[PDB]
């Protein structure tokens, strides 16, 4: 088992961080 | 209720609230208007500043003389 | 071509702020060319500090 | 006896619909004609599926009874019917209503 | 067209930061994008419908799967007032060991959260009883979200697009929403009643793999059809009856008893399968009344021209207003809105006066969450509605089609009405104030027995009239003989009267001087926020101030310093004064049946008969005595288990205060400091390097003030919400 | 006898009520000397405390059951001086004021600069207007008898 | 750019073209008033949107109309 520690860092840090560096390279694109 | 709003709204109504005067014939020559907005945002702060400087008063008159 | 001086007339226009009110006609303009001739004056001023305005013959009603 | 109660509301609901209320209900419908959108009918408009079904409706009885109107009057007999059993069937008494 | 707004160019062209934040602000108000057109704006609607769906769907399989693999489900089904229940599990790298030591709660071998949404209990009623049941839900309702973003998908494409034409069939769409949409799902929800969850209740299993091999009734179909419907009522459960259990039951499976059952404390579950029978019957009775294709029915438009009164007392009635809705979305929306904010607060009020859970009467948190969170959404639903009926005023209103009609007499005299609201506001505010200053000093001085104190004789009246005799008078219900009382004796009072005459449930609770005030602070506060809303609304198109309100939208700063000063001049602006008087009159109710309740369920009830008649009262006896246990949740000495709450407390405070910020500082102040900051980052070596792509300016006007109203309905939310739970848990009682 | 409620002088809480007063004042009375000024000042309030809570029995409330007393507002006949006389002398001081403020306006409606008078008001006129509102409710019913109440 | 719209019922007292601070509005020749002339907001692209010129306007509704529109850096009153 284990899943939760597996699974919260990587909604809490690793998905942020992606979707904020898509987010930001979309909206800076011209 | 000073510092959050603006005059427009309060014409506005009392223009409503004038008609309803005058449809009773009580409306006076000094047409009512509403205040300008350096007095209410005058008014706002010298009623938030007597608020809190009186709760302080109270609280500290009241404790200090009660316990001590 | 107007209303006579001294009459009292009733506004019709909505945009004035004394609309369905009575003024004083002052003068008016014998031009055929200028648009709104008429000049009237009320007791009570606007929200502007002013009290006196400017309508065309079909937006004053004599009373 | 259920079959004679149904038997008896359904018949009469139909006899009233075909002899009694016909001219009212037609003359009614015939008033209000068929729902507008804009000043023109929903199939005027671009719908399709809003289309009167004229087929379905046309009949060769003398009067111009179809199945639509079998359908209402034989559904409100039912429903009569089947009010009556129902408050037939239980023992309630109101005692002095 | 290029940049981030592709739906807005005007917002793509600025080099300023507002185009960020404009852009997530307009995404969703479709008739703003350029190059706009009905079908499109009707298309995007049907598929954000889709895409709301599917997210539901999803939120609840979640739900269901956490409760299912982190929850006691089967430890709490055997004794339901001995345990409770567990949401899901907690894992914090930053929790130290004695948070660890201390969050474990219940049977869990780890720090777990303690489920007040009271979902066990609406899942036990129905008639779960194992965690695969619960697998089995999440997996369907999963199916469902999934389905429900292919149909989005597939309706979205050009062979499947519909017309607008097919949009505006009012007559189709209201009688299949009448009949298949009301009236079946209640018929579907009758036949689970009957055939799994009552068997459920008295023991017996029933299930996808034997449910063609049980009859749910010995009789069978016959009774149904033959006639003699009352066989289906011969033998109710008997009042010894224990849920779950097969001692004292009985074989009857819809009946009219009324009252609670006296173990559980609330309703049978017959009597709901009964009442959801006939409205499924009624429904699907009513469903048949508009015209569609097959040439019978009724037309709205000449049903809405046909009423106009003789005499002309109402102008030309109701001539025109067909195509006004029909045309406008707003007025839907508006019409919509209200009706749903009406039947929330309906919900609210009535969930907690005749529970239809077991053993949820007894857990007493759930009640108070689902109460205030249920008025609150109830009191933003009504917000909005007058907002959309606003919107509506401004944009999509004809003066030339509605021409004497209902509506435009309304526009007409639109004085008299805030006139007349203004004095209601006036005379309710001024007197209960009045009266409370009064008791407070008589208090204060030292003679109470100089209060103000009226009862209130007329909800007195009503009550007795419902058979309560803890007053006097004996009237309908409460009279032995009577027509009233005869006609109904025979049925449903011997269980009504017993459920309304015990002192321990929440049915019709006592009532004295203490709550007539508040009543009458609950009208103020309706009445005042009425009236704003409806000057907004009425205002919208113009007045003397602007006489061309219309021209410049819904949303706007202002009009200048001229004319002595025009600020929050716009409609946007009334709906944003109503929010606070909202807050403020949810929060007077929410605080008045938390404290109510709370003394009623503590066992003394004299505390609140005698301490609310006074404010000193209330902010003593109430909040300062209760937030006790509260404020203790983690001290220099150590912590426990209410310390999250605790500092959940503080979190609000700072929230709250924060908006204040935005609320009263303006934009002039911060767009110089921004140019200074600005000079500074550029003048300054090895950060000169780094420059921005998008100029920094302040925020706007309307942006600002959205922004403090946000901060301080969050922290508004937030601070009463920790504080009800905590106050509400600490003591359990 | 309304509402369940309980006849003031028959109610116990009451009695209990006054007793707790008395013997709250007369704690503070015991501190002082018999012939100074407080004790008289103290014997008078308890002297008034008797008489309120005599008078409070004489006239007929009912006090609930945490012993304090409780106002009727129905109508009824032996509740009346409670609400409805008190009621009707309010309604006619607040007519008195209102139809003479009306008359003082229109009274000075007439001259060419009416702000002048309201920020400076004249005094003969004003007492002459005065005294006219002892008979406001007939002047108000024939102005409205005769339409002259409502502008047009 | 926003907008500035100028109607006929104006009367030439030149006051919302002394009162512009950003050289927007000017004066013209006219023919429908005793003082036979008319505003006229050519510099459209450089308002600001302080809004004096409807501060500055005699009339019963201003004769001179500005709508706000889309910002630019010269609308925004940006110097960096
Ligand atoms: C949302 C989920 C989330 C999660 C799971 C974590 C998890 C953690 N936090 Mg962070 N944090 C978060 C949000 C989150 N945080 C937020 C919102 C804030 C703002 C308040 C902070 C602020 C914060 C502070 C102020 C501190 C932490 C620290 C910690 C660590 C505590 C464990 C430990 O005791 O040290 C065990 C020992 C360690 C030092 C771990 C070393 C290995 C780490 C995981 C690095 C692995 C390297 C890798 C290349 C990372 C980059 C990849 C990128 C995709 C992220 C752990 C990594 C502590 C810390 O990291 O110490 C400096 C700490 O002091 N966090
Ligand atoms: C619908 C809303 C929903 C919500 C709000 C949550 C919320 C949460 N989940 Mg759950 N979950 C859901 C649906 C939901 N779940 C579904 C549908 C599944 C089946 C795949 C799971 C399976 C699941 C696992 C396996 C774990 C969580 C965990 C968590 C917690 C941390 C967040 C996380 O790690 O993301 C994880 C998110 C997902 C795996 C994506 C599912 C999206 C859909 C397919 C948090 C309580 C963690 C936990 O238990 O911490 C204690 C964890 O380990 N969830
Ligand atoms: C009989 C067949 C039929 C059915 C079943 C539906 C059903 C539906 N249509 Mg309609 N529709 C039909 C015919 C039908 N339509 C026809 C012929 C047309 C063409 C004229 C349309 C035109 C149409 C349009 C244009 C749209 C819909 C939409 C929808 C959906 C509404 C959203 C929703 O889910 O409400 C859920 C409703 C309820 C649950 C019913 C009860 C609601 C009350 C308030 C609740 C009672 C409370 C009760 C105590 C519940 C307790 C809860 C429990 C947890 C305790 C729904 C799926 C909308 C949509 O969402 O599309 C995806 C949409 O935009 N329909
Ligand atoms: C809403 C949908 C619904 C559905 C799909 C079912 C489905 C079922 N019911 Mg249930 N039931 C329902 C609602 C529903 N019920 C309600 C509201 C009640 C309360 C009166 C009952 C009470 C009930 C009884 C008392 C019995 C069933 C039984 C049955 C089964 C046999 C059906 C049959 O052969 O006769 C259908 C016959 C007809 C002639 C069809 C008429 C349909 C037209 C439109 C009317 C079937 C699995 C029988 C059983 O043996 O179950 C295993 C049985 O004894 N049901
Ligand atoms: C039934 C659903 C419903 C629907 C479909 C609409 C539809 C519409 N609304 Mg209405 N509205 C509703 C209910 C609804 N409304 C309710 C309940 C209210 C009362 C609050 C309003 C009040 C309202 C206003 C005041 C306005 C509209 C307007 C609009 C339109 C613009 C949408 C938009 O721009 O949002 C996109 C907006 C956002 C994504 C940004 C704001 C998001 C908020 C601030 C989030 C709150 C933050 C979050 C909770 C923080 C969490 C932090 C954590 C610690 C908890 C859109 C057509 C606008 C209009 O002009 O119409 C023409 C408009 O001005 N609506
Ligand atoms: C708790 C403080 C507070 C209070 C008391 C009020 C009070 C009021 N609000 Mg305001 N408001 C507030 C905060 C407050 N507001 C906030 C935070 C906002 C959000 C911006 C608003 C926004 C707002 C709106 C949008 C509206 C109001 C309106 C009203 C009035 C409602 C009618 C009524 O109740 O009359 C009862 C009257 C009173 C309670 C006023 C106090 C009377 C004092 C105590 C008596 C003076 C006597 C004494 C001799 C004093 C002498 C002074 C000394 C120097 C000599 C009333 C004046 C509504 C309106 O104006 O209706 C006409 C309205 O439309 N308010
Ligand atoms: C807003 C409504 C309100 C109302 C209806 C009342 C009502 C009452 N107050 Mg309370 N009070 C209020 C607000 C209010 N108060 C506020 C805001 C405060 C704080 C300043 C107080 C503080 C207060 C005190 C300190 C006292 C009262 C007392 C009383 C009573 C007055 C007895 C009296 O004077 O009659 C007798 C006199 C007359 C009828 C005068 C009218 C005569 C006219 C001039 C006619 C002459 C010609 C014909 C009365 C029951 C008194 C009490 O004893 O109550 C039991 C008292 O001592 N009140
Ligand atoms: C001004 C508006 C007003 C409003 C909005 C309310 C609102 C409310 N009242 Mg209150 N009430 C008012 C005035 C008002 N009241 C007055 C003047 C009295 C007499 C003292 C009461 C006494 C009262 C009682 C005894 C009770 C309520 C209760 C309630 C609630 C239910 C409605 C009701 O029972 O109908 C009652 C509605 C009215 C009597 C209409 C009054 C409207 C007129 C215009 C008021 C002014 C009239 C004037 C003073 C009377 C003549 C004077 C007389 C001496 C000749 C509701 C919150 C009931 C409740 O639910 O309590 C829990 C309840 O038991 N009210
Ligand atoms: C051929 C012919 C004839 C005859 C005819 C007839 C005889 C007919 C009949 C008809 C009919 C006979 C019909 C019927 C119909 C029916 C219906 C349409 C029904 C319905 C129903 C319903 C709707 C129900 C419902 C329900 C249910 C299901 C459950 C319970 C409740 C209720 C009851 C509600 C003659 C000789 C004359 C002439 C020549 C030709
Ligand atoms: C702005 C606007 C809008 C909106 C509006 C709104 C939002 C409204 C609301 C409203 C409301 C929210 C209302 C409500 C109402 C209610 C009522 C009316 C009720 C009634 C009741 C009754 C009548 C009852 C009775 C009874 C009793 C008492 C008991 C038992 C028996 C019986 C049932 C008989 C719109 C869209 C239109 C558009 C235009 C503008
Ligand atoms: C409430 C409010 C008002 C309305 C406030 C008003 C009209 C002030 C009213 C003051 C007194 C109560 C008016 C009457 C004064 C006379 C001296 C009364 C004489 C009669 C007797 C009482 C003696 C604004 O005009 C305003 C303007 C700008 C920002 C915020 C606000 C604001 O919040």
């Amino acid at each position: 088992n284990n899943l939760p520690s597996i699974f919260v860092p990587l909604v809490g840090l690793v998905f942020p961080a992606i979707a904020m560096a898509s987010l930001f390279l979309h909206i800076q694109k011209n | 209720m000073f510092l959050f709003s603006g005059r427009g709204y309060w014409q506005e109504l009392i223009e409503s609230i004038v008609w309803a005067h005058n449809k009773l014939k009580v409306a006076p020559a000094t047409q009512p208007r509403a205040l300008s907005i350096v007095q209410g945002r005058a008014v706002g702060v010298t009623h938030y500043l007597l608020g809190g400087i009186a709760t302080t008063w109270a609280f500290f008159l009241a404790r200090i003389i009660a316990v001590g | 071509i107007g209303p006579k001086r001294g009459s009292k007339v009733k506004i019709l226009r909505k945009e004035s702020y004394w609309y369905k009110n009575v003024g004083s006609v002052v003068a008016v303009d014998q031009d055929p060319k200028t648009r709104y001739p008429v000049v009237v004056r009320f007791a009570k001023v606007n929200y502007a500090n002013i009290s006196t305005n400017n309508y065309a013959l079909d937006e004053v009603e004599e009373v | 006896s259920p079959s004679i109660v149904i038997s008896l509301s359904t018949g009469l609901s139909l006899f009233l619909g075909r002899f009694v209320f016909f001219n009212f209900q037609r003359e009614n419908v015939a008033k209000q004609g068929l729902p507008e959108q804009n000043g023109k009918t929903h199939f005027e408009a671009g719908d399709d599926r809003a289309k009167e079904y004229v087929s379905l409706l046309k009949s060769n009885d003398p009067i111009g009874f179809n199945i639509v109107d079998v359908l209402a009057w034989g559904s409100i007999g039912h429903i009569v019917a089947y009010y009556i059993l129902a408050t037939s069937s239980n023992g309630y008494d109101p005692s002095f209503f | 067209a290029l940049r981030f707004p592709r739906f807005s160019q005007g917002l793509a062209q600025d080099p300023t930061t507002r185009r960020i934040w404009f852009g997530i602000a307009t995404a969703h108000d479709f008739e703003n994008h350029d190059d706009i057109t009905e079908e499109r704006l009707y298309q995007n609607i049907f598929a954000s419908h889709f895409g709301q769906l599917a997210i539901i769907f999803l939120w609840t399989s979640g739900n269901l799967f956490h409760v299912a693999w982190q929850g006691n489900f089967e430890a709490w089904v055997q004794d339901p007032l001995h345990v409770r229940p567990i949401a899901h599990a907690i894992w914090d790298p930053h929790f130290g060991q004695p948070a660890v030591e201390a969050f474990t709660r219940g049977g869990a071998l780890g720090p777990v959260n303690i489920a007040y949404s009271g979902v066990y209990q609406w899942w036990y009623t129905i008639g779960l009883r194992t965690n695969g049941d619960l697998y089995t839900g999440a997996l369907f309702l999963l199916f469902l979200s999934a389905i429900s973003l292919i149909a989005g998908w597939l309706h979205l494409q050009p062979k499947w697009k519909p017309s607008v034409s097919w949009f505006k069939n009012a007559e189709s769409r209201l009688n299949h929403h009448l009949s298949g949409l009301f009236g079946v799902s209640s018929l579907a929800w009758t036949g689970h009643l009957v055939h799994v969850a009552i068997p459920g209740s008295r023991g017996e299993y029933v299930r996808w793999n034997n449910f063609l091999g049980v009859l749910p009734h010995p009789q069978g179909l016959g009774p149904l059809f033959t006639g003699q419907w009352n066989l289906y009522a011969q033998n109710p459960d008997s009042s010894s009856h224990l849920f779950g259990t097969s001692q004292g039951t009985g074989t009857a499976i819809l009946t009219l008893l009324g009252g609670f059952h006296p173990q559980t404390q609330s309703l049978w579950l017959t009597d709901i399968a009964h009442h959801h029978l006939a409205i499924a019957i009624l429904f699907l009775v009513a469903g048949h009344m508009y015209r569609t294709n097959f040439g019978i029915g009724h037309s709205i438009k000449d049903l809405l021209e046909a009423h106009i009164p003789p005499g002309g007392r109402l102008g030309r009635g109701h001539r025109g207003l067909y195509d006004t809705i029909n045309n406008s979305i707003h007025f839907q929306l508006g019409l919509a809105l209200a009706s749903l904010g009406v039947i929330t607060s309906l919900v609210a009020q009535h969930m907690y006066s005749l529970p239809a859970y077991a053993f949820i009467a007894q857990d007493f948190t759930t009640q108070a969450a689902l109460y205030t969170h249920h008025q609150y959404i109830a009191g933003f639903i009504m917000t909005g509605a007058f907002a959309h009926g606003a919107i509506f005023f401004i944009r999509d209103y004809n003066p030339e089609q509605n021409e004497d009609n209902v509506l435009a007499r309304m526009l007409d005299h639109k004085e008299a009405i805030i006139s007349h609201l203004s004095w209601a506001s006036l005379f309710l505010g001024f007197h209960t104030l009045g009266l409370y200053v009064h008791n407070d000093v008589m208090l204060a001085f030292g003679t109470p027995e100089k209060q103000i104190l009226i009862e209130p004789i007329f909800a007195q009246w009503i009550q007795s009239a419902h058979g309560k005799t803890s007053y006097g008078f004996d009237v309908l219900l409460s009279s032995t003989n009577s027509p009233a009382f005869n006609a109904g004796r025979s049925i449903w009072l011997p269980g009504w009267l017993n459920a309304i005459n015990e002192n321990s449930n929440s049915l019709f609770l006592t009532i004295g001087p203490g709550d007539f005030l508040v009543h009458h602070a609950i009208a103020l506060g309706l009445h005042t926020t009425t009236l704003i809303l409806v000057k907004g609304a009425l205002d919208a198109r113009g007045s003397k101030l602007m006489p061309d309100k219309k021209d410049f939208g819904y949303s706007f700063p202002c009009d200048g310093p001229g004319r002595g000063g025009t600020c929050d001049i716009s409609a946007w602006d009334a709906f944003y004064l109503a929010v606070f008087w909202m807050l403020n009159t949810i929060g007077w109710v929410t605080f008045y049946w938390h404290w109510k309740h709370i003394t009623l369920w503590q066992g003394n009830v004299s505390q609140f008969n005698e301490s609310s008649t006074y404010l000193m009262g209330w902010l003593r006896d109430y909040l300062w005595l209760n937030s006790s246990q509260l404020i203790n949740g983690y001290n220099p000495f150590g912590m426990n288990s209410l310390s999250v709450w605790a500092w959940m407390f503080l979190f609000g405070h700072l929230v709250w205060a924060t908006g204040f910020m935005f609320l009263i500082s303006w934009r002039g102040y911060w767009q110089e400091l921004i140019e200074t900051l600005a000079w500074a980052h550029e003048r300054t070596p090895l950060a000169n390097l780094i420059r921005w792509r998008d100029k920094p300016v302040a925020l706007s006007i309307v942006q600002a003030r959205l922004v403090g109203l946000a901060h301080f309905s969050v922290g508004y939310i937030f601070t009463y919400a920790a504080f009800l739970i905590a106050s509400t848990s600490g003591k359990f009682g | 006898d309304i509402s369940g409620l309980t006849p003031c002088k028959d109610s116990k809480q009451f009695a209990k009520r006054e007793k707790q007063q008395i013997k709250k004042l007369e704690s503070s009375l015991k501190l002082y000397a018999p012939e100074s000024a407080p004790a008289l000042a103290l014997n008078a309030q308890i002297e008034k405390t008797k008489r309120r809570f005599d008078n409070y029995g004489k006239y007929g409330l009912l006090c609930g059951s945490d012993g304090l007393p409780h106002l009727i507002v129905n109508g009824d006949q032996r509740h009346w001086g409670e609400f409805i006389t008190p009621g009707i002398l309010f309604l006619y001081i607040a007519g008195w004021i209102g139809w003479v403020g009306r008359s003082y306006l229109i009274a000075i409606s007439g001259e060419k600069k009416p702000a002048m008078k309201e920020i400076i008001i004249d005094v003969p006129l004003a007492s002459r207007i005065i005294f006219r509102g002892f008979i406001w409710p007939v002047a108000a019913y024939r102005e409205f008898l005769n339409g002259d109440l409502i502008a047009k | 750019s926003h907008s500035v719209k100028i109607y006929d019922t104006c009367i030439g007292c030149t006051q919302c073209v002394r009162a512009c601070p950003t050289d927007v509005l000017e004066m013209i020749p006219w023919d429908g008033c005793k003082a036979k002339q008319i505003a006229s907001a050519p510099r459209t692209e450089d308002c600001v949107g302080c809004k004096r010129c409807e501060s500055a306007c005699p009339t019963d509704f201003l004769s001179v109309r500005v709508y706000l529109w889309h910002e630019t850096t010269r609308s925004m009153g940006l110097a960096y």
